[PDB]
RNA sequence: CAGGCCUUGACAUGCUAGGGAACCCGGGUGAAAGCCUGGGGUGCCCCGCGAGGGGAGCCCUAGCACAGGUGCUGCAUGGCCGUCGUCAGCUCGUGCCGUGAGGUGUUGGGUUAAGUCCCGCAACGAGCGCAACCCCCGCCGUUAGUUGCCAGCGGUUCGGCCGGGCACUCUAACGGGACUGCCCGCGAAAGCGGGAGGAAGGAGGGGACGACGUCUGGUCAGCAUGGCCCUUACGGCCUGGGCGACACACGUGCUACAAUGCCCACUACAAAGCGAUGCCACCCGGCAACGGGGAGCUAAUCGCAAAAAGGUGGGCCCAGUUCGGAUUGGGGUCUGCAACCCGACCCCAUGAAGCCGGAAUCGCUAGUAAUCGCGGAUCAGCCAUGCCGCGGUGAAUACG
């Protein structure tokens, strides 16, 4: 959910990028 | 091939001092690129009408600023005593390039 | 979180260096409730404050990596 | 030759070209079922021609641009019907009857001060 | 203490961290601009008498 | 408490900026800061001429700082020995090459920002505060207008009561754009407190 | 708030006095503030070979007059904002009735969103409101073309990239359009219901606009301001603490309790804004936050940038689970002098309550509700799930 972190979503709401999102 | 920019506020003024420069700008020699309209960047900002605690029915302002270009093909010295000496902007602003 | 340099404010080793002539005594105040603990500091004793008075605070190598504010409590009532 | 028709539907312009022929339907550089694979709403811009009756006759190509997808599909049921308007001075016995001609000024309004979504009002305690 | 301020604001020697911001006509520091340099009380004042060039009562 | 200002409300259209001018967000809250201590001095030593407003305008360097006033006996000076010194002070803080024009008013009585302060004078004089306004408004009509309405604060009469003063006479569309309505506002510090009076000139319609 | 310090003061104005007078670089003690102290010597007015002597700003000391106070009073006030409510209302001039307070007008008949209009009438008119005058989305058009397009022929290293073109799209500036002027039905009128053409009717749909007054409404802490009160402190600086406390109650919120679902790889369609020791392409380092290099941009011509939901196929299988991410442990990064109180991210490990919520109660009539993502202000950083905006997908129902 838009409250995990280690989430697409979760990272996403989160308004970050990481591992679970990094930029490409 | 010189560039000219024409920012400012009141598009009533900024319209009429840039379609001066071509009217004058075509008796100078080389033809020019009609006086081209772009896109208009605004500054909106709200506020809270009361001065203490009323965050509804607040109230918000713009602050639209106009730009248009326009260019002249052949830089001819005709055209140089014109442009360079006459700098008549009211509340206007230009810049130049090429 | 400091990974490059330690923030621990100098007018505390300055005390504590020069104290480490020799080691004499140890009552020593201040107000780097704010600065780290420096290792081989132990046994001396600093009271720190917290807006109120200074914390006679023994210090030991248990407590390094740690701030001498961690261990002033702010506020009352723990 | 061309045949052209505004598409313009809520922040969505469609380009719509018209060529008789086959019946190949492209858009911004690809095969219309292939555009909009999914959208079960696809094959619903095309039904302007499906009452004209004339399918197998209009190579058309689009160019659809600014919106949403099913935005896009509006816009362009909308050029079809538009471009095809032009080349058929007794076509308009469909775009007016069928009602295949209105903008639907339909869209999104402005989110009003003191209205979490220009209108769903915040809660409410009273008490 | 608001007068003390305006000036204490005005110094800057400290670290830089500090250097806050503060309305020019009036002394107050919340809810400033980094445009107009006035606060939302002031702004509007001004807004509404034109002294503010090309500010316009907004609308859209 | 509502109702716009019909200043920045015909803004827009009708009124224009009290000052026109550019800039960009690099320097703009200076040029604002700037024409605000011009105004700021103006409207101090000069007070005794009625200035009813301080048109401005720039481009780069220059400023227009332009005067409209009732009274020029004062502005300019004996034979022209006053504005001289102005231009100085204008100057003395502004770093730029300032200029300054100057006009009258075809009549004080149909210059809002005056009947104000005219009547802003008068209860700071003690004078009756009723007649003041009932008299003021009056004087506006007879110097030809179509619109006139006084408003003075509470506390008139040093009524520990604060009231509030009412008075106006023909048409004053406040709501109406093709109105060309002045609208004034002036102080009044009596040592039993403070007055506030708003001028309403309804002038041209359309 | 505790503690360490300063007094014509952190700032305005004026005056008196020997010195020195502009200014720049330090040192000592201290937590900082503060206090104490050691070093170059000056364009100016001018008698004058010169030394030197008088001296106008500005500054330092001393003293005098004064500053300053978010200290009290929003029932002493200005200003501005909130509310009844954009509700259809409130009044005025004269005439007339009435002992008078006060009526009439503005009661009545039809209509309307409306004190909108009409017709009536001891009333005849009028003003502030209503409407209209203003901006936006809409239809179409003219001017203008470095956004745009095999649109047309074109060369093209195979991208509107190059030549080249205003036709599209668009940008932005000026216009036409819609006015109950047509037809039928009802009527004394105003005007109601029906219908065609039209992009749009009978105010086309949203903005801006909120009467006399009301709540002794709100605010002296934005500002202004009368009166009151403080002056080596009710003023001023500083370091540290606090506003972030927590057995508890409420308000508004956010994430959820799951397969119309969640996860993972791939692949699309936005609008609106924003940017100079600023947004960062593109590289190399790292699992990552982020870091070393470094192109472009004065920004319809580079960047923030990725829209998300969607679409494809792949994995879970009804389990407190691959549902849900609280809690905490360990390892880090960035802004900043400085993250103990007290920042935000990251990664590993922890995986809490929750399987749809008592009594009650809220929002919303259509591009609305619901749902998804995006921008900005403030701002070093950020506790923003807030607010103010933008757009994508896109309903249910209205007998009464
Ligand atoms: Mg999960
Ligand atoms: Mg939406
Ligand atoms: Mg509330
Ligand atoms: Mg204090
Ligand atoms: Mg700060
Ligand atoms: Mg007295
Ligand atoms: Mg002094
Ligand atoms: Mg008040
Ligand atoms: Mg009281
Ligand atoms: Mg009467
Ligand atoms: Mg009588
Ligand atoms: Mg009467
Ligand atoms: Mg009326
Ligand atoms: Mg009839
Ligand atoms: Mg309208
Ligand atoms: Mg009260
Ligand atoms: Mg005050
Ligand atoms: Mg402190
Ligand atoms: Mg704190
Ligand atoms: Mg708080
Ligand atoms: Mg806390
Ligand atoms: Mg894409
Ligand atoms: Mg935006
Ligand atoms: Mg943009
Ligand atoms: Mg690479
Ligand atoms: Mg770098
Ligand atoms: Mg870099
Ligand atoms: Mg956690
Ligand atoms: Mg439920
Ligand atoms: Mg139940
Ligand atoms: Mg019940
Ligand atoms: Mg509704
Ligand atoms: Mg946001
Ligand atoms: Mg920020
Ligand atoms: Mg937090
Ligand atoms: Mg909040
Ligand atoms: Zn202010």
């Amino acid at each position: 959910g838009k409250g995990d972190r280690r989430t697409r979503r979760g990272k996403i709401w989160r308004g970050t990028y990481g591992k679970y999102r990094p930029r490409k | 091939k010189i560039r000219i920019k024409l920012r400012g506020f009141d598009h009533k003024t900024l319209d009429a001092s840039a379609q001066k420069i071509v009217e004058a700008a075509r008796r100078s020699g080389a033809q020019v690129s009609g006086p081209i309209p772009l896109p208009t960047r605004v500054r909106r900002f709200t506020v809270i009408r009361g001065p203490f605690k009323h965050k509804d029915s607040r109230e918000h302002f713009e602050l639209r600023t106009h730009n248009r270009l326009v260019d002249i093909i052949n830089p001819n010295r005709k055209t140089i005593e014109q442009l360079m000496t006459l700098d008549l902007p009211t509340g206007v602003e230009i810049e130049i390039k090429t | 979180s400091l990974k490059k340099g330690v923030f621990v404010d100098d007018h505390l080793l300055e005390k504590v260096l020069e104290l480490n002539a020799k080691g004499e005594k140890r009552l020593i105040k201040t107000w780097s409730r704010r600065s780290t603990i420096v290792p081989e500091m132990v046994g001396h004793t600093i009271a720190v404050y917290n807006g109120k008075q200074h914390v006679p605070v023994y210090i030991t190598e248990n407590m390094v990596g740690h701030k001498l504010g961690e261990f002033a409590p702010t506020r009352t009532y723990r | 030759e061309q045949y052209y028709g505004t598409g313009r539907r809520k922040e969505a312009v469609a380009r719509v070209f018209l060529r008789p022929g086959n019946g190949k339907v492209t858009v911004n550089g690809q095969d219309f079922n292939e555009y909009f694979q999914g959208l079960v709403r696809a094959v619903a811009a095309l039904e302007p021609l499906r009452a004209v009756d004339a399918l197998g006759r209009f190579d058309a190509y689009i160019t659809v641009r600014g919106g949403g997808k099913s935005g896009q599909i509006d816009a362009i049921k909308l050029g079809i019907a538009r471009a095809l308007v032009q080349y058929n001075p007794d076509y308009r016995a469909k775009l007016k009857p069928l009602g295949f001609l209105t903008r639907d000024a339909r869209v999104v309004e402005r989110k009003k001060y003191g209205k979490h979504k220009a209108r769903r009002a915040p809660q409410y305690s009273k008490r | 203490a608001r007068k003390a301020l305006i000036e204490k604001a005005k110094r800057t020697p400290k670290f830089k961290v500090r250097a806050y911001t503060r309305c020019v006509r009036c002394g107050r520091a919340r809810s400033v601009y980094r445009f107009f340099g006035l606060c939302r009380i002031c702004l509007r004042e001004l807004a509404h008498k034109g002294q503010l060039p090309g500010v316009r009562k907004a609308s859209w | 408490g509502n109702k716009i200002h019909p200043i920045g409300f015909r803004l827009g259209i009708t009124r224009d900026w009290e000052s026109r001018w550019y800039a960009g967000k690099k320097q703009y809250r200076h040029l604002l800061l700037e024409d605000q201590r011009i105004r700021g001095l103006l409207e101090k030593e000069l007070y005794s001429a009625g200035l009813a407003r301080v048109d401005i305008e720039r481009a780069a360097d220059n400023v227009a700082v332009t005067v409209h006033v009732a009274k020029p006996g004062v502005v300019i000076g004996r034979g022209g020995e006053r504005i001289r010194v102005l231009r100085e002070e204008l100057a003395k803080l502004t770093g730029k090459n300032v200029a300054l024009n100057v006009q009258e008013v075809q009549n004080p009585n149909l210059s809002a920002p005056l009947v104000a302060q005219r009547v802003a004078e008068q209860i700071e004089r003690r004078f009756a505060v009723r007649r003041a306004i009932k008299q003021a408004v009056q004087r506006v009509m007879e110097s030809g207008a179509k619109g006139a309405k006084v408003i003075v604060s509470g506390r008139i009469g040093g009524a520990e009561q604060a009231r509030t003063e009412w008075a106006a006479q023909g048409r004053v569309p406040l709501h109406t754009l093709r109105a060309n309505i002045d609208y004034g506002f002036a102080l009044a510090r009596t040592t039993y407190g403070v007055l506030g009076v708003k001028a309403y000139i309804f002038l041209g319609e359309v």
